[PDB]
Formats: C-alpha cells, structure tokens, sequence
C-alpha cells in the first residue's frame, strides 16, 4: 500500500483519486491519500471551487517514485512531484498518517472496478502519448488538444494518441477501396494490430486511456479516440475471438462507471448504434448491449 | 460545400469542374420467374460525367459483364461509379484534372472521395441542386450507344453541340436542364416537341435539332409550358 501527501490545501477544491473524490475546504488540513493499491496506474485529480472549467490531473504508478501534491500560487493549481530522499519522504508521510491527516483509498474488496477500466494501461504507454520526459507521471487536463485534432497549435501540450483516419491511403490499400472501407480488418490487423500497437494489449491500453481522460477531465479529443478505436474493431468483419471478448468486457465497465448525467457528451449516438445494432461486430457485445439498452436506452 | 442556388454562378468561372451522376449506372428491368419469384435482368448503363462549362461529356458505358456474379449490386454500381471517375480524372493531363467533383447523389461522396485519395486537392462536393441528369437516357443517341455497346466503352460528347458559338455557358447549362427537366417528367410531349417539325435536323455530329435562335426560343417555352402542366396534373393545384 502507498501514499501520496499533500503540503497543503490552501484553495478549495475537488479531489479525485481514481474513481473516488472528495470535497476539500481552504487551508483545510489535508495532506495526502493512503493505502492507494500498488500494482495498477492512478490517477489524481482536481476542479477548483471557484473555477469549475478546466479538471486537471496526474496519472501515476507508485512503483516508479514516490511522488506529492504541492499547491503552486504562481501559476495557481495542485502539482505532483517526486521526492528523492526516500528517507526524507518516509518521514513526511509517518508524521501526517500518525497525526491522522490523510484520507484512505476507499476500495471495497469486492470491487475490481479499477482493475477493470485499466487492465491494459501501462505507465509506459501514458509517457508516449503525455511526453514531458522529465516527470514519471502525466499531466491531463479538460483543454489538452490531440495530435489529430492538431492537424485539422503547441505540440509540447498535446495528445499524441494514434491517428485513425477512415478515409486515409494508410486505411485503405490500393485496389482494395471498397473492400478496405466497408472492412477494415485490413487496417486493424496488419496496419495497427501488427504495424503500430504491435499487440492487442497496447490497443486496448491506449482506449482505455483515451476513455478514462474523456470521463475524467472531459476531455473531448480522448472520447474521439475512444470512440475511434471501438469503431475500428466493430467494423472489422475478421478480429480474434479474444479481442472480442475482452473488448465486451472492457466497455461493459466503461458504460457502467461513466456518471449517469454525461451520457449526452461522451457517448457518440452514432458509433454506439452502428456498432451494436449494425457493425460486423453486432452479436459479439452482449454484456456491453445489454448494459446499454437498460442504462441509455434514448441513445439507441 | 454543398452546391445551391446560393453559388450558382460558380459553375461557368474558369476552376475546371466536372458533375458526376450515378443514377445510369445500373439498370434493370424487373420481370417474373417461371416459378412466379421476380428477378432483376441488367441492361447496359453509362457514368454521365459532365463538365458544365465548355458542354464535354465523358460517358462512361457499364457494360452488363461488370455485375456478373457480384452481389449487393446497387452498393457496387456507387464503387464502380468511383473507380471510373478516378480513372478518368488519371487518364487527363494534369492542367485538364478537375479542381472539383460535384456529385448529383450523396451517396456518392464516401465512394468517391476514397477513391480520390490520391488527389487531395480535388474538393469532393455534393449538390442541394434537383438536376434532372438521369433523363440523359431520354436523349436518343446515347441511348443508342449505351445499348449497343458488347464491352465497356469511353463515348464522347459536347452536351451542347454548337451552342457556346452564341451563347454563354450559364444559357447553355440552363436550356440543357429545362430539355432534361421536361424529357424526364413527360419524355412522349417533350421529345414530340424537339422533333415536330421534320424540315429542323440533328446534324451527324450532335445530339439535338439545328433550331435558329428564334426556334430555340420557342422551344425553351414549349418545354417550360410542358412542365407546368404536369405540376398541376401531379399535385391537383
């Protein structure tokens, strides 16, 4: 179990550490986040009071360092940072658990909700889209742009995710038009599968992400690339059997954590009804149809 | 954008665009099998790829052999569309490419612009426009050459024979709509109309009558009365 303090808490602001949050006063005395699991990416995350436009945060692995929250009143927001001395670090975070200041990662034990939404997101991969090599952790906020949006201004602030484009010459071979665009098998397996992703563990890693920015900074760029990646996989008439079954696993817990409210913004009525109702991949979803015919059923 | 009434004028500047209408493309007739089921039975069809300024014609002929033993023929005919007109556009000098496409279906746009991809700088476009280019068959020596025709076949035209001698390309686009407009809503009545009187021919090397200006004014009235007649009869006003 590690931790993650806090110097302090001097502007009001709502904090989230994966998918739990909480309201914490000015100058009220809070100081870090305990007992967060090893094993598995987090993220940390803030919307001032004053200031509900631009969530912003830090994903992280504690494997990597051991990292804190710092108010900055310069440039006016929560920074994550690393401390080298261990020893130094230790020492902050015993005195604050014994005069009991910290908050504790609130997991039920029946809950595999975290592990579910980032089974295939790697600290590594984080780095490569978020790159800012100097820091082990990853900043995100609501405005960050993505390299794709780019293209269609600052690319030391962007989301390099990977660029799917439908109607690209990388999507479609020469000779192939129509069989390529009405079957992008093509383009999934060999273009991204074996090409770029190398493995489908890497794919589903960057759509995890992609979905988890989009719902948790309202990141708009992120739920583009979400729905990018899903679409791409419904409308290959030829993807393995295990990909399949894991994708209907990875959006079941996607559509089951988004909050109720946001289904208008983050779901793309388009995509989700060609892919459940009309795609390739139509029957291959049962638990992700079933959730969303009982949760959204206006959508569709 | 779309093409509209809006920016209709940009037809006859001098940015080389072509129109492409689909609509020709796969033709059939329907008809009852011994056992009483209906089938379908392709005749030949043509691409009408036209360019709206200078009259030239480019009809593509879809020759029966292409559909067979395809299936979702419909959905094919928009990809063949597609690939002709990419051919066509490889096969002409680069200062002869068009700077546009204007496609008279949606439909097309995706087929198309795919197949276009390696031309980025030719805009895609579709049109709010109701062009009555499917009525091209109406016009009988095309066709003749589309029925005739045993292999696929490049056949070409200037839309508007002699015209541009004396008129402007706007005028000429105009009187081509209002014959296509009336051949496709009474095809009897406006091609009784064209050829009333014997003594005014078609040449050999176009495709409608030598009228004199003053006929030609009688006639774009004739077709105009035509399509009123038929707005009453169609909606009882």
């Amino acid at each position: 179990m590690n931790t993650v303090p806090f110097t302090s808490a001097p502007i009001e602001v709502t904090i989230g550490i994966d998918q739990y949050s909480f309201n914490v006063k000015e100058n009220q005395p809070f100081h870090g986040i305990k007992d967060i699991p090893i094993g598995h990416v987090h993220v940390i995350h803030f919307q001032h009071a004053d200031n509900s436009s631009m969530r912003y945060g830090y994903w992280f692995d504690c494997r990597m360092g051991n990292f804190y929250i710092q108010y900055d009143p310069k440039d006016g927001l929560y920074k994550m940072m690393e401390e080298r001395d261990g020893a130094k670090f230790e020492n902050i975070v015993h005195n604050f658990k014994e005069r009991q200041m910290m908050v504790s990662y609130p997991k039920i034990d029946e809950d595999d909700t975290w592990y579910n939404l980032t089974e295939f997101v790697q600290m590594d991969k984080i780095r490569k889209i978020v790159r800012k090599d100097e820091n082990q952790f990853s900043y995100v906020d609501s405005s960050m742009t993505t390299v794709q949006e780019n293209e269609l201004s600052d690319p030391a602030h962007s989301l390099n995710y990977t660029v799917i484009n439908f109607k690209s010459r990388e999507a479609i071979r020469p000779g192939h038009e129509m069989e390529d665009f009405l079957d992008k098998s093509y383009y999934l397996n060999t273009v991204m599968l074996q090409g770029i992703f190398k493995n489908s563990s890497n794919y589903f890693g960057e759509l995890q992400f992609a979905f988890l920015n989009a719902m948790f900074f309202g990141n708009y760029g992120s739920s583009l690339q979400w729905h990018a990646m899903i679409e791409l996989i419904c409308s290959s008439a030829t993807v393995p059997k295990h990909m399949l079954d894991k994708l209907d696993e990875i959006l079941y817990y996607q559509i089951k954590t988004l909050p109720e409210q946001y289904s208008d913004i983050l779901l793309n009525e388009r995509v989700w009804n060609i892919c459940l109702y009309s795609s390739f991949q139509k029957n291959s979803l049962h638990n992700t149809e079933k959730i969303m015919e009982n949760k959204y059923p206006e959508l569709l | 954008g779309a093409m509209n009434s809006s920016n209709y004028a940009e037809l006859f500047n001098n940015d080389i665009k072509l129109f492409v209408d689909d609509t020709n493309v796969y033709r059939v007739t329907v008809h009852k099998t011994f056992e009483g089921n209906v089938a379908t039975k392709a005749i030949n069809g043509c691409i009408f790829t036209l360019n709206p300024k200078t009259g030239h014609l480019f009809l593509k002929i879809i020759h029966t052999s292409v559909w067979a033993g395809q299936k979702r023929l419909s959905q094919l005919a928009k990809w063949k569309t597609a690939e002709e007109v990419s051919a066509l556009v490889r096969s002409l000098p680069k200062e002869e490419q068009p700077k546009q496409i204007i496609v008279t279906r949606k439909a097309m746009l995706d087929p198309l612009e795919v197949h276009m991809l390696d031309f980025p700088n030719i805009a895609i476009r579709p049109t709010e426009l109701r062009l009555p280019f499917s009525a091209a068959m109406s016009i009988d020596k095309l066709s003749d050459v589309v029925m005739k025709a045993t292999e696929p076949q490049m056949v070409l035209f200037n839309i508007y024979d002699d015209w541009l001698d004396r008129i402007s390309s706007y005028t000429a686009f105009s009187r081509l709509t209002l014959l296509l407009r009336a051949l496709k809503t009474n095809e009897e009545s406006a091609k009784m109309i064209l050829l009333s009187d014997p003594t005014i021919t078609i040449k050999s090397y176009h495709l409608w009558p030598s009228f004199t200006d003053e006929q030609w004014i009688t006639i774009e009235s004739q077709m105009r009365d035509l399509i009123l007649t038929e707005y009453g009869r169609k909606y009882n006003v």
